[PDB]
């Protein structure tokens, strides 16, 4: 249950 | 046992294995992924900095 | 010589630590990426308020 980022590039919110 | 539990624990030891190098990734992941949430920090306060040269 | 075979069950109790240890980590930055989305709402925040007469927002 590791988990990486929502996504590989930075979105800002 | 031999058939056996062994190599069930054999198996087991080989998930164990795949989850660390799986936790290292996505812990590489994040790294890159907030160097870059910096990066946009970094000019957030740039940007803050400059609006606050109209205020003075 | 069991002695290679001995070495080798403790790299695997070396892996576990060092899973274990990645693990605590990933959970470091799960709690990190939380807080740092909380500090860049707040400076886009600052943002959005110090905009005063060089940008405007809230527009239909």
């Amino acid at each position: 249950q590791a988990q990486g980022p929502p996504y590989p590039t930075y979105i800002p919110p | 046992g031999a058939m056996g539990s062994f190599n069930s624990s054999i198996n087991n030891i080989h998930e164990m294995e795949i989850q660390l190098k799986d936790a290292l990734e996505k812990n590489q992941q994040w790294l890159v992924y907030d160097q870059q949430r910096e990066v946009y920090v970094k000019g957030l306060l740039a940007k803050i900095f400059e609006l606050e040269k109209k205020t003075e």
